[PDB]
């Protein structure tokens, strides 16, 4: 019997700082135990100073990806050319997705830019709408592996003040786009290591008040 | 798992890659899939890794005995004979496909062996799920009197293949010459090309983060 | 698989091509499916490699005993052993063999042993996947009492229209002739059987 | 919900400096018998664009009525069809595509793997895969079926990424596509000997090769191949 | 589970549903009235699939009423239970039928009798002296069959109920937290609030 | 999925707990899920079932809600809000929808009021309501303590240790509690709770589970 | 109805420098419901420690079967086994029952007495053996123990370094697992001492 | 069912067997499976009777309407509306046609319909459950530009040994020949091609 | 359903099992005693599969009565759970596994402790201040992880039992009857007549 949905692997990322935004995912693109592309983007910049990523089912995030951009230039004619807020778009995107609650997306969408206060905002959604913000979010064949490591080393979660007999908490602060870059290149290469279907290529998109810039990573090819 | 063998001039030599699998993850990155069953007779092991391992050591046992017992180096076919005799009983249930090689006062010989008790016999033969990558490259680059150098290079050459193109296979490559005449090299770790970038930051904890109750000396003395 | 056996004046020739499936996926295209249980008794192997493989063995194992004790063994009680072993594993067996061999009372014989483990006696015998496309072919052209060469030629053009249809069949075609003479074994490489 | 009745198997194709090469077998299969043999996968759109097909051959030609019924339909009204408003293969890539998408989401797909391969206007070589469920990528090479298996490993050893495309040139790349046909002549059951090429090149423009043969094989081992282990003879 | 039982002695009817409302391992509520006063002198209980039951008898409930305001007069309980028996019939063959049993309470004021209408989801009515949906009956019926007398008057008729209830509370597997019971005369419709 | 929500009435009005966990299986998706949903300022859903599910039409009911005091001039029901969500999940019934909430809110002429709504069409009336996968665990908290005339700073942390029950037994519940104080000027949101810091805290001071060591 | 997921848990281990450690957590539960915080995953037998995580029954059953068969090791022997030769043990019994396995995930760490090297590998439910330089991982949040091993880990860590490298890795995986946690135990295993340290973490 | 037709040099000519099965058993034995949908453009049915009599009256109904607006269609029309039916509805479909006729411009011409609703032009074409056993005497024994009475005796010859090995083939051997001269009808019966 | 409690209190350990027997729609009986005395300071209560359970707790019965009169001496509540668990252990994978759960209370008298080992149908045990199986500890865990204290008396035990019982037969579809109580201690088995 036809089977209409597949999986094409590939991981994400999408990380929050204070005036600043990330959205990272390998380029690699997959079926079974084959390699379709080394570099296939699958981060898109979708104007508005938003970034957005649908990885699972690359049909149907393909799809929705184009479909979104499609409401921003439809958002832009209907309301006098009106920014599109990253909380509006969420909001967007949830409707898109629940138009197919009984015959989904197969995808884990994330989206990624600044809000109107200025602040760094990343929003993740479930196959059918659910949506929530979040600073820190893994999509895809390794969040299992990315995940608890961010909740470590972005959230602080279990680390305890020195000396404190474990009374004190770390305490939560920003951390600089460096700082991010750094963890989101070291997530990579170990979900590389670890996971078959993450390798080849890691493509982030930073966003901040002056736009969206790119910055391209290699990674293990086996 | 990639894993093939090639027949040179005064011998044969096998090689394999070095990734072992637990569904999409990798749970080891340096396994030895080059198994003796006799100092002179190797065998190249894929699919249920218990399976080849375990298999490979009881027929290495039984060929140790009859050695003994005969007064004789053992055989290739004697190993071949036991294996598929083995394997068949169990009608496939014993997941372990293997490459069967080795030098004996016969002579050379290579042979495959598949779970439910087939053999077959070749100058190049490859196993596995990156079998078929290899298998293309073994048919674009063999030829008959190959030499020893050569014959390593073009086996080295088609774990290559797997490990680059095939998700299954990865990390490094092993090899095992057996001459004629002389004792057999293994060749552990014959190629390294996936070595681990250096971390972008140490994640060395500050001594005391890590919240503590109860402390207490185990007892492991009489 | 594509197989056959073919009896003549002088004797038996064995035919066969030389591919193994997995799929679609060609595991062995060299593949020597033309097995020896005695030295002028032979069979062609289809079905199951991993069954056919164990049987012959275990034929091969009997006839050596038969050998031992009471002489050389007839084509006849070869393909009784094969029988005996196909009939009652036929719940666990997918193998349809044909076993050929040269008595010098009796000269050539061919034996065809379906799916079932029944026995059939045949001037010439057809099996495998690729013989369903040539038995129009090889009923229209074959002859009692052929020549060597004539035998040659029927086996070659009947296996290269199998294999030329069936996409299960390939390779090389290989040939083995049982006569009072001996045992010759014959090779047929695409670049001559694909233009016949 | 379908099932593929009538068959074809791989269709490869790779990225040179100028351009790109495409491939693939004459065959038609049904099931296993091996049962037409005329039949060409390889179905030039322009001078500029050459769309390869793998699947169910039903289904092929009737993306082939769509094609030649593109062309037709951008004709119309187009002083500047022969020109600056020619069909491109990033148009007929995405038309294809948006098609394939279409018909999985109404469970009613069309049994096939395509690769679009061409030059732009601009001298861009494209290169793009869709199949049965509209998912789409892009690769140096690309191949679909066992050639996906086979040849991607063969013709990654030429271009491995993006910096090699510049240093491969054409009597290289299509060495490599013959090669690989071989070996998929070697080892896919539902292959043929016969196969068609194309190139479609920025300066040359678009060469179409029809009734090639796999040849140089290697088989003369075999003789010295016996039993399947113990046998001498 | 889920109990509806009823009874008509010869001034009236009297009809028992339980109060316990159970969704997987937890009783959600203990005091649900599963009826719907149809009319002043017709009173509907029901029982079945969750969810249809109460959108089912606010449906027919919706109808009734509807009726009365157009023709400024009550429909006989017999012209009520065929309607409902009607809409129970159509549901059957439709695609999405209502799983919903139900027991139809009535006092016909122009016949000065009382009236007990048994209906199952598939729109089969039955007129009944007694009667009961699901399990409950196989309990019950054989104490009504005994103790059962077509002159008995209300009290007597709520004493053979408790009779029924004591029985079901005794050999019945789950808790149905006791019953609501209901009364329906030729005075309307009113609850016993101590049982 | 995994959840423990509860609604409860009391003399002061309404409350609602939360936990804050969601799960794909075994693995932990979030710690951070939002299961109240702030209908509008008088009116909250709780999530259970299915997310997107319980965030579309409770979303949408807000929409709803805002449309009739538009065209009445006057605040709408929980009566009247519970039924159009219930009416319009009862057309999709067989579809899939999956959904178990408690519609929450504080008129006049209905004083605090809590239903119960749920995907197969059930609409129930009722004082205390736990729904998820931990709702036995609160429900046992909840009978033994619950009284009318609690005070509002002992009814919230009633609530609150209710979900603590639940999210240290059952594993699909826990990461935060989220409370909420309903009165009939409108809802009072009462913090974000993180259960590991919660748990040490109410071990301490309240002398509760002792078969934990701390 | 998965055996290796009912009961739930975790076990890692790590190599450091002239020392191992390896830890578990403490829940045990039916399903969704916990039902002790107590259960410890690891055990020893002389110097050598095994840590089993999967189906609980096959847990304290393998446990005393590896007692019993490392007792009348030492009898027959006079010596205490190593750890490189009581992990051939495991694989040899493990694979004893191919066609009827017990639904574990074992992980042996230890010191060799004799040349003072550290030890540590893994196996499946059938006996295969993983060994390793770096960490062994196993139980139902072995996906999250490697994602955290593999960029928390680094060579030749002094033994209360490690500690506190191992004891994160387990924690912040445990927290991402529904079925791991409700406590956590970790060994430090030096040549010739071992501290066991009960870490504090969140109950839910 | 065995079908076939085969181009020579005057025209073309339709072949095939009379059988019709139910299970095992044989509903009709002197079928008519070569139907006129043109005065000189005919089909061979394969698959199921139902579908082919009902596809084949569309057809003749299409090219009947064709006729009074465009007049005479040619061999390739017919071929294509067979096909738009064919591959339209091949999920309710089980139909294996060949289209044969003959044109003065064109001469004649064959096309194949399988199962999926392709088309295939060729030569010659063979069909049917029967069909699998002679593509190897067929490809062996077919030239182009034969004569009538060459072409006669090969699909003679050819559903005579597609009879012989196919249960689900028998009866009568009917033909159709398409030339210039006009339309002929051929029958020949069991004790003619059966001792060939 | 079959509902079996254990608490481990200070001096004592109380054990609390439903006296309902269900089988289809009707409560063949309400007073069955579910539980065994293996030994004089060692009880154990039991839930699962029809027959199998009765059938289980008989054949350990008899096993450590056996090894009463060989040696002459108790085994201790330990030893006793140790046994039970490897008899389920070689269960679980026979041909066909015993489908019984139980809870054994015991009194070691050397140590002077009371003692509570929960074990399941698998051959899972553990040693616990209180314990159940089923569906049982999904109510009353959190009462117990509550009010339980370890320096409990038995009176205060068994007001703590009284408290879950209630919460049962409250938030549990089912009608289990109610619940015997037995105690464990140094002067051995009891039965709480009036509960
Ligand atoms: C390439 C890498 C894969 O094609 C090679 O073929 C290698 C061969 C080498 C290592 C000898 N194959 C594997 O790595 C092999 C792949 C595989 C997986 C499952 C079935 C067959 C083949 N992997 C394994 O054998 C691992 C070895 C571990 C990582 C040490 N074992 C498993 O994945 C076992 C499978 C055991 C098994 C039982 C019954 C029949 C067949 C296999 N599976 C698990 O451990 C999964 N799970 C873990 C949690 O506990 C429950 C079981
Ligand atoms: C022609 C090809 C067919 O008539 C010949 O008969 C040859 C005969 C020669 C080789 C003696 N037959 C085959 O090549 C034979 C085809 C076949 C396949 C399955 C059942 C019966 C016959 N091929 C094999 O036996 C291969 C040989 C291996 C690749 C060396 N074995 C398999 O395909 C195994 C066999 C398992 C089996 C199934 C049922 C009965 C007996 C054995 N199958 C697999 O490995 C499963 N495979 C996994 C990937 O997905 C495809 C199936
Ligand atoms: C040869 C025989 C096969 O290639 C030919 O192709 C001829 C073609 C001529 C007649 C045009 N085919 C048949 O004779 C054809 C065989 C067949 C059977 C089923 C499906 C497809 C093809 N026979 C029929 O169509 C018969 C004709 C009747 C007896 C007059 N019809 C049936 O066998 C019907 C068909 C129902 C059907 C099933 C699936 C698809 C389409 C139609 N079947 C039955 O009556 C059921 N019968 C009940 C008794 O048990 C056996 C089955
Ligand atoms: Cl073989
Ligand atoms: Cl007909
Ligand atoms: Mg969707
Ligand atoms: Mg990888
Ligand atoms: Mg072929
Ligand atoms: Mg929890
Ligand atoms: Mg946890
Ligand atoms: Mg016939």
């Amino acid at each position: 019997q036809f089977n209409p949905y597949g999986d094409n692997g590939g991981t994400i990322l999408g990380i929050a700082g204070e005036d600043f935004a990330v959205l990272a995912g390998d380029t690699r693109n997959i079926t079974d135990y084959s390699i379709n592309s080394r570099y296939e983007p699958k981060v898109f910049d979708c104007g508005d100073n938003i970034v957005m990523s649908a990885n699972g089912f690359a049909a149907d995030g393909d799809a929705l990806v184009k479909r979104f951009k499609n409401s921003v230039k439809w958002y832009h004619f209907d309301h006098n050319d009106k920014k599109l807020s990253i909380n509006s778009a969420a909001r967007n995107i949830q409707h898109l997705l629940y138009g197919k609650r009984f015959f989904p997306y197969y995808v884990h969408t994330i989206i990624a830019g600044l809000d109107e206060d200025g602040k760094g905002a990343v929003y993740s959604f479930d196959p059918v709408g659910s949506y929530e913000r979040e600073q820190c979010r893994a999509g895809g064949a390794a969040a299992s592996l990315i995940m608890p490591f961010l909740d470590n080393q972005v959230n602080f979660k279990n680390q305890y003040e020195p000396g404190t007999n474990g009374k004190v908490k770390k305490p939560l602060k920003y951390l600089s786009v460096e700082e991010v870059i750094k963890l989101v290149r070291d997530s990579f290469t170990s979900a590389t290591e670890r996971h078959i279907q993450v390798g080849d290529g890691l493509e982030i998109l930073i966003v901040t008040k002056d736009g969206v810039r790119k910055e391209f990573y290699e990674l293990k090819r086996d | 798992t990639t894993i093939v063998g090639v027949k040179f001039n005064n011998g044969v030599v096998i090689a394999a890659d070095t990734r072992s699998t637990q569904g999409p993850i990798v749970a080891d990155k340096n396994c030895a899939k080059l198994h003796r069953i006799s100092p002179k007779i190797w065998c190249a092991g894929a699919g249920t890794a218990a399976d080849t391992e375990a298999v490979t050591q009881l027929i290495g046992s039984n060929i140790e005995l009859h050695s003994l017992y005969t007064s004789r180096e053992p055989r290739v076919v004697s190993a071949l004979q036991m294996l598929k005799q083995h394997l068949f009983k169990y009608q496939g249930h014993i997941g372990a496909y293997l490459i069967v090689a080795g030098v004996d006062p016969t002579g050379s010989h290579l042979f495959s062996i598949h779970a439910h008790g087939s053999t077959d016999v070749g100058y190049y033969l490859s196993l596995g799920s990156g079998s078929l990558a290899a298998m293309a490259v073994l048919e674009s680059h063999w030829k008959q009197d190959l030499t020893k150098e050569e014959a390593i290079k073009l086996a080295s050459d088609a774990i290559q293949a797997g490990i680059w193109n095939d998700l299954g296979s990865g990390s490094n490559v092993d090899v095992c010459v057996m001459e004629i005449g002389k004792d057999a090299e293994y060749l552990r770790n014959y190629l390294t090309p996936n070595v681990r970038e250096e971390k972008q930051k140490s994640y060395k904890f500050p001594r005391g983060t890590t919240a503590v109750l109860k402390e207490s000396i185990v007892n492991i003395c009489d | 698989t594509s197989i056959m056996a073919v009896t003549f004046k002088d004797g038996v020739i064995l035919g066969a091509d030389s591919r193994t499936t997995t799929g679609a996926y060609i595991a062995n295209r060299v593949t020597d499916k033309l097995t020896r249980v005695h030295d002028k008794i032979w069979c062609c192997r289809s079905g199951s490699a991993a069954d056919t493989q164990a049987i012959a063995d275990i034929v091969q194992y009997h006839l050596e005993l038969y050998t031992s004790q009471y002489g050389t063994p007839s084509t006849e009680t070869a393909a009784s052993v094969f029988k005996e072993l196909c009939y009652e594993n036929k719940d666990n067996l997918t193998a349809g063999i044909i076993v050929a061999g040269y008595d010098d009372k009796n000269k050539g014989e061919v034996y065809t042993i379906p799916l079932g483990g029944s026995v059939h006696k045949l001037p010439y015998a057809i099996a495998g996947s690729g013989s369903t496309f040539i038995y129009g072919y090889c009923d229209k052209n074959f002859r009692e009492n052929m020549s060597k060469e004539e035998t040659v030629d029927f086996i070659k053009h009947s296996l290269s229209q199998a294999i030329k249809w069936d996409g299960s069949s390939g390779g090389v075609i290989r040939m083995v002739v049982l006569t009072a003479a001996g045992v010759e074994r014959l090779i047929f490489y695409p670049d001559e059987y694909e233009q016949l | 919900t379908q099932q593929p009745i009538v068959t074809g198997t791989s269709v490869i194709s790779m990225k040179y400096d100028n351009g790109v090469i495409i491939a693939a077998d004459n065959l038609g299969s049904y099931g296993s018998l091996l049962r037409f043999n005329g039949v060409e996968r390889l179905i030039p759109v322009g001078d500029n664009t050459v769309v390869g097909i793998s699947g169910d051959i039903s289904d092929m030609q009737h993306i082939e009525r769509l094609l030649k019924d593109l062309v037709t339909e951008n004709a119309y009204d187009n002083p500047l069809a022969d020109a600056e408003e020619a069909l491109e293969p990033s148009y007929i890539f995405e038309y294809l595509a948006t098609v394939m998408y279409q018909r999985r989401s109404k469970m009613n797909p069309l049994w096939n793997a395509i690769i679009v391969a061409g030059v732009q206007s601009n001298g861009d070589q494209f290169l793009r895969y869709v199949n049965l469920l509209g998912v789409t990528y892009s690769s140096p090479t690309l191949a679909t079926g066992f050639g996906a298996h086979m040849a991607n490993p063969l013709l990654r050893k030429v271009v491995d990424r993006e910096s090699d495309i510049p240093k491969t040139t054409v009597q290289v790349a299509e060495e490599a596509i013959v090669n690989a046909m071989r070996v998929l002549y070697y080892r896919d059951a539902r292959s043929s000997r016969n196969f068609s090429l194309a190139i479609i090149d920025k300066n040359t423009g678009l060469t179409f090769k029809k009734n090639l043969q796999v040849e140089n094989m290697k088989w003369d081992f075999a003789k010295d191949i016996k039993g399947y282990g113990t046998q001498k003879i | 589970m889920d109990i509806i039982l009823g009874i008509r002695v010869q001034d009236s009817v009297i009809l028992a549903s339980s109060k316990a409302v159970t969704r997987g391992i937890s009783v959600l509520k203990d005091s649900d009235d599963k009826t719907r006063q149809l009319s002043p002198h017709t009173l509907m209980s029901f029982a079945g699939e969750a969810g249809d039951t109460v959108q089912f008898a606010e449906y027919i409930q919706a109808n009734i009423q509807l009726y009365s305001i157009r023709e400024d007069y009550e429909l006989s309980p017999q012209a009520v239970s065929s309607f409902v028996r009607q809409e129970l019939a159509k549901s059957i063959r439709s695609r999405r039928p209502y799983q919903v049993n139900v027991l139809i309470g009535g006092y016909d004021k122009k016949k000065n009798k009382p009236e007990l209408y048994q209906i199952d989801y598939l729109g089969t009515k039955v007129e009944l002296p007694y009667g009961a949906h699901g399990y409950s009956g196989f309990y019950t019926f054989s104490l009504l069959d005994h103790h059962y007398r077509p002159d008995m008057t209300t009290e007597e008729g709520l004493d053979l109920l408790k009779l029924c209830v004591q029985e079901l509370e005794k050999r019945m597997p789950m808790d149905f937290k006791g019953v609501i019971v209901k009364i329906v005369d030729k005075d309307g419709i009113r609850q016993v609030d101590d049982f | 999925a995994g959840a423990t929500t509860l609604a409860f009435r009391f003399q002061g009005g309404i409350i609602v707990a939360v936990d804050s966990r969601a799960t794909a299986g075994n693995w932990v998706a979030s710690q951070t899920v939002k299961k109240v949903i702030e209908i509008n300022p008088f009116l909250l859903g709780t999530m259970a079932g299915g997310a997107a599910d319980c965030q579309f039409w409770e979303t949408w009911l807000g929409s709803q809600c805002r449309l009739h005091e538009l065209r009445e001039k006057e605040r709408i029901s929980v009566a009247a809000a519970s039924r159009i969500l219930s009416n319009l999940v009862y057309q999709y019934k067989g579809a899939g929808l999956s959904m178990g909430t408690m519609i929450c809110g504080y008129t006049r002429k209905e004083g605090p009021t809590i239903y119960y709504v749920d995907s197969d069409g059930t609409r129930l009336k009722g004082d205390i309501f736990c729904v998820g996968s931990g709702q036995t665990f609160a429900y046992g908290v909840l009978d033994s303590n619950y009284k009318w005339d609690l005070s509002v700073e002992d009814a919230l942390y009633l609530g609150k240790r209710s979900i603590l029950a639940a999210a240290h037994r059952d594993a699909y519940s826990g990461g935060s509690v989220n409370l909420y104080h309903v009165t009939e000027d409108g809802w009072i949101y009462h913090g974000n709770h993180d259960v590991g810091e919660l748990f040490w805290k109410v071990k301490e001071e309240e002398g509760s589970f002792n078969n934990v060591i701390g | 109805s998965d055996p290796s997921s009912i009961n739930g848990g975790i076990v890692v281990a790590m190599t450091g420098k002239d020392c191992v450690a390896i830890a578990c957590d403490l829940r045990l539960g039916s399903q969704s419901l916990g039902v002790s915080n107590k259960f410890e995953k690891i055990f020893h037998y002389g110097h050598v420690f095994l840590g089993i995580t999967g189906l609980a029954t096959d847990v304290t059953t393998l446990n005393e079967m590896f007692r019993y068969k490392t007792n009348l090791y030492k009898l027959k022997e006079e010596r205490a086994i190593e750890p490189e030769t009581f992990t051939q043990l495991v694989s040899s019994s493990l694979y004893e029952r191919r066609f009827g396995p017990y639904f574990v995930g074992p992980v042996v760490a230890g010191i060799n007495s004799k040349s003072g090297k550290p030890f540590i590998a893994g196996f499946d439910l059938i006996g295969c053996i993983d060994e390793a330089k770096d960490f062994i991982v196993s139980g139902t949040a072995s996906d999250q123990l490697f994602g955290m091993c593999e960029s928390l880990y680094e060579p030749n860590l002094e033994p209360e370094d490690l500690f506190e490298t191992i004891s994160q890795a387990l924690l912040n995986a445990a927290d991402r697992d529904a079925l791991s946690g409700w406590g956590a135990v970790v060994y430090i295993i030096k040549k010739d001492e071992v501290v066991k340290r009960y870490l504090k973490m969140r109950q839910d």
